RNA sequence: GGGACCGAGGACCGCGCUCUGCAAGGAUGCUGGCGUAAUGGUCACCAGCGACCCGUCUUGAAACACGGACCAAGGAGUCAA
RNA sequence: AGCGAAUGAACUUUAAAUAUGUAAGAAGCCCUUGUUACUUAACUGAACGUGGGCAUUCGAAUGUAUCGACACUAGUGGGCCAUUUUUGGUAAGCAGAACUGGCGAUGCGGGAUGAACCGAA
């Protein structure tokens, strides 16, 4: 009778989705990266990028 | 599961029984075995499956 | 909620799989080139005349 | 994923039904596997084996009008800054202005 | 023109069996966006070469920045743009912060004074002058001359656009 | 050369005999030929109407017509679709019946050892 | 966090959820003044914006030309073979 | 592009831009042998048939608010402007073909105004 839109009513996302809950729960969209150093950057790619 | 990728299968009523035609069909999807209109090769995919066990592609004993 | 939770994962993973690619190939001192997008968005916005 | 949300409808026996429901999604695609929004959303963005009968079923998204505008001179390509052409990554900022 | 950004664009021809591992052509342009920087490549690169948009590929686009966007530098501009009489040189000079700025500064000054415009104007080489002596127009000179300080003459107040009425009349002199 | 009824044949139209000269709209057609006669053959032909397509009915004689080898696509597709069918039968493998409409490129890495790239002007000075 | 417009349906069923219940297949609860020209509607005028005099005829179209002082009644595809 | 490949728009390994005709499956191809008054030196070819082969991706994409056949019935047979291509000519005008697009029967926003402009039905 009504099209409710699930990103602004959150029944209608649990009742289309049940992961939203596990999403939410577990900050699924603030997942950090892995913990190593980084290797620096080339000293080739330095040169190619100011070649000119 | 890793090597066939397939999302998991609905286990439906009883287990095995419609467990097998929801792999043939995600096997199906998987491998490119379509229809005419996109229905899934359950059989080609399930001739596909025994073909790479055979050739010993999957693991497996006793 | 497995499948939806499956398609979560392998979302991120392929996003860290082009990062990671992307990352090694500059360190090995090589050029990776993405694969071409397999995807297309099109709006007509538009009118009909002439 | 927002498309899909909220722009979603279906063409159920030629009817232009809402995605209200897991179920009436399942009824018009379950002989391909798609039995949720979530696989729907994955058959289009993963482009898979069914993607062609994915987005017949889907019914052409009505879009409102950007918010915001679109460029002041709108009907060039977009790489002499204008709107139209292929604009790569922008459509999606295309696509929330225009939701 | 916009806002610019350096993008560096190597791309190359398609592989063949008839020719492997080709050349792999690369240079640097000015664009607003990515998408603009590859049609450009793709430009200019049939404009020199026998290679085109659908036999080719773009193997990378980097954005390059500025080393030191804190220091002044004056930049030389080596351009060719086309008028209706035809194609002509012209090297300018610009004091900025970034090779960026120093091209933004030109596309408007070839605008204000020759009507030259994007696809009218080609960007041959722009160079850092690394010292003075390498900086030939007056007007860089003088901005460049040893203790330069100057007032600020007539200097209009700024004054709210809805400040519709004043009570007392404004002064210019600080 | 020797045509007989139903085939399907070009027109190229040269300038060395006049004689049953065609217009410069049937000049460079495909068709299909209905009637066959001593020298000139009735060649059936696809026009153009500002809004429709009409069939006309043409004579053109033997110097212009030559077959075709759409046809013979057809037919070499047909042949190679049954032998690879065959062949996968008794090999018991899976395979492409279809042409597939060239699908984009995959991800690959481009070496630069002994591969410098060069850089170029905007317009080429020497 | 602030604002705007809207409230279609009329026992229950359904999808669900955070399940003594609920923002889950469309608005309920509390309170005030008035209970009459108060709301509302119709005429006359003012104000802001908009706005060529109808029909016929010709032509690709206009323009031209033709008919129109006003009102009442009558007034033109019917019957037979 | 080259002629550090040969030869010399009329040269070529290759090959632009640009529109454009035909064909894309069971409404199929073959292969195999029975007949025929056709034909051949001949069971030899052609036609008419049998058997086989793939019903599942049955032989590209994308769309599909169904398509085809027969019968009957009403109003229509004018053109104007413009883009692109093209033939001819003048001092300049301009004239003629082909495609497509606007007007008819089309209201609305803009261009102060307005058949031929821009947006949009």
């Amino acid at each position: 009778v009504q099209k409710k839109n699930p990103l602004r009513n959150k029944q209608i996302m649990l009742r289309l989705n049940p992961y939203a809950s596990t999403f939410a729960k577990e900050k699924l969209g603030e997942v950090k990266a892995e913990e190593g150093k980084p290797p620096k950057v080339p000293a080739s790619f330095k040169e190619l990028l100011h070649e000119a | 599961m890793q090597v066939y990728d397939i999302p998991p299968l609905l286990k439906d009523p009883s287990q095995g029984g419609d467990a097998t035609m929801d792999f043939l069909v995600q096997v199906a999807r998987k491998r490119g075995r379509l229809g005419r209109g996109g229905v899934p090769n359950i059989q080609a995919a399930a001739m596909t499956v025994v073909t790479d066990w055979r050739d010993g592609r999957i693991q497996g004993w006793t | 909620f497995k499948r939806a939770e499956k398609y979560v994962k392998e979302y991120r993973e392929q996003e860290r799989e082009k990062i990671r690619l992307a990352r090694i190939a500059k360190q090995q001192g090589s050029f990776h080139i993405p694969a071409e997008a397999k995807l297309v968005f099109v709006i007509r916005i538009k009118g009909i005349n002439k | 994923r927002e498309l899909i949300y909220k722009r979603g409808y279906g063409k159920v026996n030629g009817q232009r039904i809402p995605l209200t429901d897991n179920a009436i999604i399942e009824e018009n695609l379950g002989k391909y596997g798609i039995i949720c929004i979530e696989d729907l959303i994955h058959e289009i963005f993963t482009v898979g084996p069914n993607f062609k009968q994915a987005a017949n079923f889907l019914w052409p998204f009505k879009l409102s009008n950007p918010n915001g505008g679109f460029r002041p001179r709108k009907f060039k390509h977009f790489i002499e800054g204008g709107d139209l052409g292929n604009r790569e990554e922008h459509i999606n900022a295309l696509i929330r202005a225009m939701n | 023109m916009g806002r610019l950004q350096e993008y560096q664009v190597i791309g190359r021809h398609l592989p063949t069996e008839a020719n492997p591992n080709p050349a792999l052509y690369r240079m640097r342009i000015f664009a607003p966006n990515e998408v603009v920087a590859k049609s450009r490549f793709w430009y200019f690169l049939r404009g020199l070469k026998k290679v085109k948009k659908a036999t080719g590929e773009i193997v990378s686009v980097n954005v390059i920045s500025e080393k030191h966007p804190l220091k002044v530098k004056n930049f030389g501009i080596w351009l060719r743009y086309d008028s209706r009489s035809g194609t002509h040189n012209m090297y300018k000079e610009y004091r900025e912060t970034s090779r960026v700025a120093a091209v933004e500064a030109m596309y408007a000054d070839m605008a204000a004074r020759h009507r030259a415009r994007f696809r009218s104007i080609h960007i041959l080489k722009v160079v850092e002058l690394e010292k003075t002596e390498d900086v030939k127009r007056p007007y860089i000179k003088q901005l460049v001359a040893k203790n330069l300080s100057f007032p600020l003459p007539h200097r209009v107040p700024k004054i709210s656009t809805k400040k519709i009425f004043s009570a007392k009349r404004p002064s210019t002199f600080s | 050369r020797t045509y007989r009824v139903g085939d399907i044949v070009d027109i190229k139209v040269n300038g060395a005999v006049q004689k049953g000269m065609p217009h410069k709209f049937y000049h460079g057609k495909t068709g299909v030929v209905y009637n066959v006669t001593k020298s000139a053959v009735g060649v059936i032909v696809y026009k153009r109407v500002k809004h429709r397509y009409i069939e006309k009915r043409i004579n053109v004689r033997i110097e212009h017509v030559k077959p075709s080898r759409s046809r013979e696509d057809f037919l070499r597709r047909v042949k190679e679709n049954a032998e690879l069918k065959k062949k996968a039968k008794a090999e018991g493998v899976p395979v492409q019946l279809k042409r597939q409409p060239a699908m984009p490129r995959e991800a690959h890495t481009v070496s630069i050892a002994d591969n410098k790239p060069v850089t170029l002007a905007p317009v080429a000075y020497e």
